[PDB]
């Protein structure tokens, strides 16, 4: 390979001679220690090396050696249950190497190389093999790996190895031209992984939650944003989505959160067991941490690494969910690292590129087709965290532009105890129209006109609030003091929701409609009561509110019965009683 | 009910490509026999002219191996060097002064880059 | 001994020496001049055809003929032992009490390695300062990061010394594992005065608490790279204490505000672009590497707190240094100018502080089991009187709600009692009696935020600082 | 309260237009310097 | 013709790399810059002296060395190749098919840039069009022959309104009293930056409408190189000219998202080192976004026309 | 109805070989223009 | 050059209420008229060409639209002068560099514009000088002074911007020509902030 030497130091910078024949953002190894860098910048017989770790000690002379490859992750079995660094490096191995702290120059694999694995062929010598087909299957914490050809390998098959239990650098297929496949190949993060087709958005990312699910919805491979209020439960609501999600497999990235914040997600996911076969959810999970005093550029990197692994995991033909925990943090990092560069500012100190870094890493989220024939879809929730909550920051503002959904959360409805606390106002999506077919095949007919009834009902209660905050709710005529209860009673019963409870953390779409058809049949009926003439203390008495408050809490498997018992309760009782 | 309008004219669109496909196949096979048969001596000789009128400071002549009968006397005739490369086959190649500027004169080449205009002037004769 | 002659360049905090390939990147360098005068500089860049010094003081009396540059240090590294305690230093590890130089157990890198994400665990366990407000309602939990953001008038001073005096563990409250592990303070000075030097150092001196604490003190005119240094040598100390011997270290830093004026102006000596604001680029990452060196480990006893102290310059929290401190940290603790003008000693004010941590470290089996309730209602009830002391301004006191007579009387009170506790040092329990006493006044039925358990346990009882909460 | 806000924005983003300018200004002349001090030695 | 390959790469940095010998460059030629491996990728010249020229890569220069790179020049004017077959085909926005049929035979080649129109060869527009929103027919009347862009936000529905317009709109002869019944508009629609989404909602819209028939579409998406960002536009309009000034059609231009377009140019700018603007971007954006937007119109003697309705969004209103 | 569209598609089979049959007349003309013009 | 310049003390008729009767311009004056876009520089400056007692108009289009030049050739042949009675496109002069047109024109056209209405004083004649707008001018120099690599002074600007604009205002008065004639010329400016 190309090897040179030092002739100058500064700072995290080195700069190299007789390194004639490096590649641009090639992976470099500075001095004896094999210190890892990125070449930057070519002159002549010269090349800039931007040292990832600490330089200090270093001399000039020492050997750099290139490895003629571009920062690249390795895709295989193995990756599932494990928390990996910003630049893919096992957390465990590295401890259980140098103790509780992380010295500079350790080198240790991604995939462990001495465990072995069950694998079961599928293709046969002589068959034309072509970039992600499948090769075979390895079972790994229940489910199916199927090994994937790499994108472009193309050729035919001469040899395959039995049934058998095997490592990962085992050879198991040759190609006629003397290729090799082994159980994991190697993609640079920044390349996006090539699809046959990317399928629009038809279908609902089903989260789990009544607000997030009817009333800002979010599709298969689309993509949202939430902001990241102290005390407004954005950790358990994030833990609820990777629990009771659609998707199959979930990634989490860290991306230079605070010490204690890592340490407390450290913890609490191995306790997790999610819903489907009620084992550890750590067995689905892929965690990338990252802390604010790592380097750099594994900050940088640790959202690319994340992304690429969710695409990985979308060609074999799942469903992937990814959350990353704060971009801001890693828009900082960006920052950081232009500021490094001596490139000029744009606006608020970030580089000017920065939007189509954000974009370029949105757009990978998707529903495809795979070049194996199957299909997949990876799911980005990104959460954003401006300074002081001010909306009109330059990451927020970019955010804005290309997302499909925005979930505001706010600390005022935490701290009046309503959850999820997401306000339903500044709140939107994108998807709802798309959708609406979905919905009125899957769910029912009459599905978006009861979701608008809820919406107008919820516009109508905001929409007095100064009379009430100047008067008070009991100096109200019946109309209003109706129509303000009616939106307390949504509030309070269709909003609502508690991830601690068995039955109440997850609902279905079929229970969120039964809702809002109790509501609107009950808001209704009360109208007509009062046409017909009543005074609305009387109505507010009467047993259905009871039975509406209590249809939380009910399986799934028992809500058709309990719905048509509430609504002939709803019918009778406006007849009985005024 | 466009569609049926539209998949004539898909049908119609890839059947002229698919004919100017083989078009351009028939040139570039018939243009492959010219080493074989007693052609070469004078179009790699043109050839060869073209690329060091283009490059004047040229220093060296690299060209097919097969052409040394004739570019032994040809390299001398402008005062150049002269070397050979296999993989070069059907053209013609002058190296600067230093080197560092090289100029390329395969027939494949001149197809590849006329190919256009003469895609744009075949139409007029086929349809 | 090789030492380098041949300077070719000498202009403002910098030089340039030949042929000096053998120097490492970051090396601690003397330089001698023709009068014998010793000076100390860090090479900042090293290149085949020189390298470029920074000196740590004036260069007055060099020149290019007679000056000479010796190795000292290839890495800055300093010698630490379980002796330190009850001395003081100047910055760089040189000792300033003129007492005998320490004797090593070994010598460790400033620059301290990260620690391992999956090697860290949750804080347990509070830290009692023997300050009601902070105890009470914005407890200090071991492993925490929890600055103080102060003006530029107000005794931020003074209370660091009181909680670097009052400070201790009580494994007392824990009820099971009752036994206690050393405890030690690390006291970093950034910048200070003569005045702030002779001050500090006699408060250490006068009650004793200098035998328990290491001093590293840096005065205003020292060179700007030892106020850089300083923090890292201080949490060096602090780390191998708590991870090597098992004692539970305080650390309080001073003035962060200085140590980021020190960073920006060796950054304009490099020549490096200003980021926003005049600030490095990399300011955030360098606050990070000190921050961020706190915590408890699995598997270890031992534990690392700080309490940075910082004042904001235009009393802005916009500024960039509180931003990323904020950013960094997991709280702050706000001085009241008002309160201090007022009277009020110390003027911390509760409204606009916050501690994160506050919940995992208070309890049952942690502290007295009413902690967070009590702290709750606290909150709510002087945020509820604060407003009705404006109000009572315009419609006058005697249109008041009956109510809000005991909200104000309250609110008074509690400025007066719970707050302004002056000098004294009060335990956890003495603290909660003073604040149950307050909260006595208020009518039974209005404490909304409290288990009725709790109240008849505990409610009505007259003002025990009078009585000193016996 | 409108006008207000309206005056800090305004006063903001001229206070940060002033800052690029004297950042590029201090850029073009360092670099003005050092091409002197080094490519035309 | 016969290529000429300069193996004299000096420097590479960012999107630029210099050619060392390289004297015969004309400035503003595309050039091709070949790698190692093989691959491929476009290039431009924007300084060209003696001793060096100056290329600005189209895509991110991964994977160069100074060793094994050549450059090679393709023209000295950037030229795009133009037929009525252009018509129901769809482009990735440098002049590229991907809807998987062969490519077209040119009929003409043409400088992207353009060319100013003499003003003395103008005339002054007079057609109504009827969009069929009140709106804009009553108190915002468009003309034929205006450029007419649309000022929208993160949320709003601009593509939407966009959509209506071109699915709406018409001439109304009788009024005017022409009495010649007309043909429809053709659409030349220009993307850039666009997500997957807005994508399928245009491209079932227009689907649905049945005006892909005659519809041109380029197409640059969210994650396609930034620099291609800046050619889309002007391939657009020298389509659209050519088909207006030529054949007598009515074209309606579409332009998706102009802040990217501006962001990609502050991003070039920025590398460039030129003199900033009043917020960081270039200080000739104004002549740059003139050479775009003055390109619509109606010429003296033709029948022709070009309409342009660029969309932008405020950013934060 | 979907008869018209399988008209439609007879009518495109047609023309698929219609225009194929009208090129293979001239081609080996347009081959001899090609190669005049690209041999020097 | 000219004999002598005298003060003026006559109006200039502009034909619109407010101007000629609030903030009135003599006939040797100057006037800078301001503003965001679409406020109305090019309407009132146009207004300005069609009705006022000057005998010769001078228009510059620096850096603007080609069709506010295109509606001029087309529709002024078709008015009336007010003075004479003849067509009113007899009395004009165009000089146009629209926006797409050559950066560097830009300051080359003031020039023209302003030397030609120079000469028209000099015969003796009252002459109006429209400058469509001076902030494309000043954009053409910090556009020449960015390839030069000088130093900005304010926004990019070169800092010779304030001299250029006052020698280009200077022309203007009412002056006594060499011929023993009286005459003068009217600059009114429109500018882009
Ligand atoms: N939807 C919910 N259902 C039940 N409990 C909730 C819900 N949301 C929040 N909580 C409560 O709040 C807790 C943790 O979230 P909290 O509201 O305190 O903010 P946080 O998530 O700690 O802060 P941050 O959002 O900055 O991470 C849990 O103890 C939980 O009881
Ligand atoms: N005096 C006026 N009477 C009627 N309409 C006017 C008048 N002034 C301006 N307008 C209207 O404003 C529009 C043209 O404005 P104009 O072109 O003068 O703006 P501008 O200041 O030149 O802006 P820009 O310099 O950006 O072109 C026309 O729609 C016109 O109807
Ligand atoms: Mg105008």
């Amino acid at each position: 390979m190309i090897q040179g030497v030092i002739q100058k130091i500064a700072g995290p910078a080195v700069i190299a001679k007789g390194m004639l024949g490096a590649r641009m953002y090639d992976i470099c190894k500075v001095g004896e220690e094999g210190l890892v860098g990125e070449i930057i910048r070519l002159d002549g017989d010269t090349a800039f090396v931007q040292v990832y770790e600490d330089t200090s000690g270093l001399k000039v002379g020492e050997p750099v050696v290139s490895t003629g490859l571009p920062l690249a992750v390795e895709l295989g079995p193995g990756m599932l249950n494990g928390i990996y660094d910003g630049i893919q490096r096992p957390l465990e191995r590295i401890r259980e190497k140098t103790g509780i702290y992380i010295t500079r120059g350790v080198v240790v694999h991604a995939l462990d190389r001495e465990k072995k694995w069950a694998w079961t062929p599928m293709v046969k010598p002589g068959d034309e093999v072509r970039g992600g087909m499948v090769l075979g299957t390895v079972p790994e914490f229940g489910f199916t790996h199927k090994i994937l050809v790499p994108p472009d390998v193309r050729g035919r098959v001469k040899e395959v190895k039995p049934a058998g239990e095997y490592t990962v650098e085992e050879p198991v297929v040759v190609l006629e031209d003397g290729t090799e496949l082994k159980m994991y190949h190697t993609w640079p993060v920044r390349r996006a992984r090539p699809v046959q087709r990317k399928l629009d958005p038809n279908t609902p990312f089903l989260t789990g939650m009544r607000i997030l699910d009817v009333l800002f919805p979010v599709a298969m491979g689309g993509t949202a944003a939430i902001p990241g209020p102290f005390g407004a439960g954005k950790s358990v609501t994030q833990q609820s989505l990777a629990k009771w999600s659609n998707a199959d497999v979930v990634v989490y990235v860290g991306c230079g959160e605070r010490g204690n914040e890592m340490t407390d997600v450290l913890v609490e996911f191995p306790e997790l067991t999610d819903p489907k076969t009620g084992g550890p959810l750590m067995h689905r999970t892929v965690l990338i941490a990252n802390t604010s005093n790592m380097p750099v550029a594994a900050r940088e990197a640790s959202i690319y690494v994340g992304v690429t692994i969710a695409e990985y995991f979308r060609d074999q033909g799942f469903s992937v969910a990814l959350m990353a925990d704060s971009t801001s943090r890693w828009a900082e990092a960006l920052r950081e690292i232009s500021s490094r560069l001596e490139e000029m500012p744009a606006e608020e100190g970030y580089p000017p590129y920065l939007a189509a870094r954000l974009a370029a890493f949105y757009e990978r989220a998707g529903k495809v087709i795979t070049l194996g024939g199957e299909e997949g879809a990876v799911t980005i929730v990104g959460a954003v965290s401006p300074p002081g909550g001010d909306m009109s920051e330059p990451v927020t503002q970019s955010t804005l532009r290309i997302v499909g959904a925005f979930w505001r959360l706010d600390a005022s409805l935490a701290f009046r105890r309503h959850f999820p606390a997401i306000n339903w106002n500044g709140s939107y999506s994108l998807f709802t129209s798309a959708l609406d077919p979905w919905y009125r095949e899957n769910v029912a007919e009459d599905y978006p006109e009861l979701r608008d009834a809820i919406s107008e009902l919820l516009q109508r209660e905001a929409g007095l609030q100064e009379i009430v905050q100047l008067v008070g709710p009991d100096a109200l005529q019946d109309a209003e003091r109706l129509v303000i209860e009616v939106g307390r009673i949504i509030r309070e019963d269709f909003l609502q929701q508690n991830a601690y409870h068995e039955v109440d953390a997850y609902c279905s779409m079929k229970k969120a409609y039964g809702i809002m058809k109790m509501i609107l049949a009950f808001y209704k009926e009360a109208e007509a009561a009062i046409k017909r003439g009543v005074s609305i203390d009387e109505i507010l008495q009467l047993p259905v509110l009871e039975r509406i408050g209590r249809a939380r809490y009910v399986s799934e498997e028992e809500f058709p019965a309990y719905f048509e018992e509430a609504m002939k309760e709803i019918q009778g009782a406006f007849k009985a009683l005024a | 009910e466009s569609a049926g309008e539209l998949l004539v004219a898909t049908a119609r669109t890839q059947a002229r490509g698919e004919v100017l496909e083989e078009v351009r196949r028939r040139v570039r096979e018939a243009l492959e026999a010219l080493p074989q048969k007693p052609e070469w001596p004078e179009v790699v000789r043109k050839l060869a002219l073209e690329a060091l009128e283009a490059l004047p400071g040229a220093k060296a002549l690299v060209a097919n191996p097969e052409d040394l009968p004739h570019l032994e006397a040809l390299a001398r005739e402008r005062g150049v060097e002269l070397q050979a490369e296999p993989a070069l086959r059907l053209g013609v190649r002058a190296v600067g002064a230093e080197g560092k500027t090289q100029v390329e004169n395969s027939l494949l080449a001149r197809l590849d880059r006329a190919w256009d205009a003469l895609s744009s002037k075949v139409a007029q004769a086929l349809w | 001994k090789k030492e380098y002659t041949g300077i070719t360049y000498i202009s403002g905090p910098l030089l340039f020496v030949e042929n000096a390939k053998d120097l490492a990147y970051g090396a601690i360098v003397d330089i001698k001049d023709g009068t014998g005068r010793v000076r100390g500089g860090q090479v900042i860049e090293v290149s085949e055809e020189y390298a470029v010094i920074q000196v740590f003081e004036e260069t007055t009396g060099l020149d290019l003929a007679t000056t000479s540059v010796s190795l000292v240090e290839d890495v800055a590294r300093l010698g630490v032992s379980k002796e330190m305690l009850g001395r003081r230093f100047n910055g760089i590890g040189k000792p300033i009490d003129g007492l005998p130089p320490i004797t090593p157990e070994k010598r460790l890198p400033i620059t301290g390695l990260p620690l391992n994400p999956v090697a860290r665990r949750k804080p347990e366990q509070f830290i009692q300062t023997g300050i009601s407000t902070i105890d009470v309602m914005n407890t200090l939990v071991r492993g925490q990061k929890l600055p103080i953001f102060s003006g530029s008038g107000l005794p931020a001073n003074e209370i660091a010394a009181q909680i670097a005096r009052q400070a201790t563990v009580r494994p007392d409250l824990s009820g099971e594992g009752e036994k206690e592990e050393p405890f030690a303070v690390v006291f970093a000075a950034m910048g200070i005065t003569q005045r702030e030097l002779s001050y500090f150092i006699q408060e250490f001196e006068r009650t004793g608490a200098l035998s328990r604490s290491v001093l590293f003190l840096n005065k205003a005119d020292d060179p700007t790279i030892e106020r850089i240094l300083t923090p890292r040598m201080a949490l060096t100390v602090a780390e191998y204490l708590a991870f090597e011997h098992d004692y539970h270290v305080l650390v309080i830093l001073t003035d962060m505000t200085n140590y980021c004026e020190a960073l920006r102006e060796i950054g304009a000596a490099r020549e490096e672009i200003p980021g926003r604001r005049g600030y490095p680029g990399y300011m955030y990452t360098d606050l990070a590497t000190i921050y961020e060196r706190a915590g408890v480990v699995e598997g270890k006893k031992g534990s690392v707190t700080q309490i940075p102290i910082l004042s904001m310059p235009d009393d802005d929290r916009t500024h960039p240094i509180p931003d990323l401190t904020g950013y960094i940290t997991e709280g702050q603790i706000q001085l009241s100018r008002e309160l201090h003008r007022k009277g009020i000693y110390p003027p911390i004010d509760p409204l606009p502080s916050l501690s994160r941590l506050m919940n995992n470290g208070v309890g049952k089996g942690k502290t007295r089991e009413d902690h967070k309730q009590v702290s709750d209602q606290l909150y709510s009830a002087y945020a509820n009187g604060v407003d009705i002391r404006k109000l009572v301004a315009i419609i006058g006191e005697d249109a008041l709600t009956e109510n809000d007579r005991r909200y104000l009387q309250f609110a008074d009170a509690f400025e007066r009692f719970f707050i302004n506790q002056g000098q004294q040092n009060r335990s956890i329990e003495e603290s909660l009696q003073i604040a149950w006493a307050l909260l006595s006044m208020l009518p039974q039925g209005e404490l909304k935020r409290i288990s009725k358990d709790h109240i008849g346990k505990y409610y009505g009882q007259k003002l025990e600082e009078i009585w000193g909460a016996p | 309260i409108p006008g207000i806000r309206a005056q800090i924005r305004f006063i903001q983003q001229v206070l940060e237009q002033r800052e690029r300018e004297d950042t590029f200004r201090l850029k073009r002349i360092k670099g003005k310097i050092e091409a002197r001090e080094a490519e035309e030695e | 013709l016969l290529k000429k390959e300069y193996t004299g790469i000096t420097y590479i940095s960012g999107p630029l790399l210099f050619v060392e010998n390289a004297k015969d460059l004309a400035y503003g030629a595309i050039v091709d810059i070949k790698d190692g491996t093989g691959r491929v990728r476009g290039g431009q010249v924007i300084e060209v002296s003696e001793e060096y020229a100056v290329i600005q890569v189209f895509e991110e220069t991964t994977g160069l060395d100074l060793a094994t790179t050549s450059v090679s020049l393709v023209e000295d004017v950037a030229r795009l190749g133009v037929s009525k077959e252009m018509l129901g085909r769809r482009f990735n926005g440098i002049g590229k098919p991907i809807d998987g049929l062969p490519p077209i035979t040119p009929e003409k080649r043409l400088p992207i840039t353009g060319l100013p129109l003499n003003p003395v060869a103008r005339r002054k527009p007079e057609q109504f069009i009827q969009t069929g929103i009140s709106t804009i027919d009553v108190m915002n009347t468009l003309v034929r022959g205006q450029k007419l862009p649309i000022f929208s936000g993160s949320g709003l529905p601009a593509n939407e309104i966009a959509a209506q317009i071109a699915r709406q709109a018409t001439v109304r002869p009788d009024l005017s009293g022409e009495g010649e019944k007309e043909e429809p508009f053709a659409v030349v629609f220009a993307a850039m930056g666009i997500t997957q989404r807005e994508l399928s909602y245009f491209i079932q819209e227009f689907e649905r409408t049945g005006a892909l028939s005659r519809s041109v579409l380029f197409l640059n998406k969210a994650d396609d190189p930034t620099i291609e960002r800046i050619l889309t536009p002007r391939m657009a309009l020298t389509v659209a000219e050519y088909l207006a000034f030529e054949h007598d059609y009515h074209v309606l231009v579409i332009l998706t998202d102009m802040t990217n377009y501006c962001e990609a140019l502050r991003e070039i700018g920025a590398a460039r080192e030129e003199i900033p603007g009043r917020r960081g971007y270039p200080g000739y954006m104004y002549t740059d976004l003139a050479t775009i937007y003055e390109r619509a119109g109606v010429v003296e003697g033709k029948k022709g026309s070009v309409t342009q309705i660029p969309i932008l969004s405020m950013p934060d209103d | 109805t979907e008869a018209l569209l399988a008209r439609y598609r007879e009518r495109a089979e047609a023309e698929a070989k219609a225009v194929r049959e009208k090129a293979m007349a001239r081609l080996d003309e347009a081959v001899a223009l090609v190669l005049k013009e690209v041999l020097p």
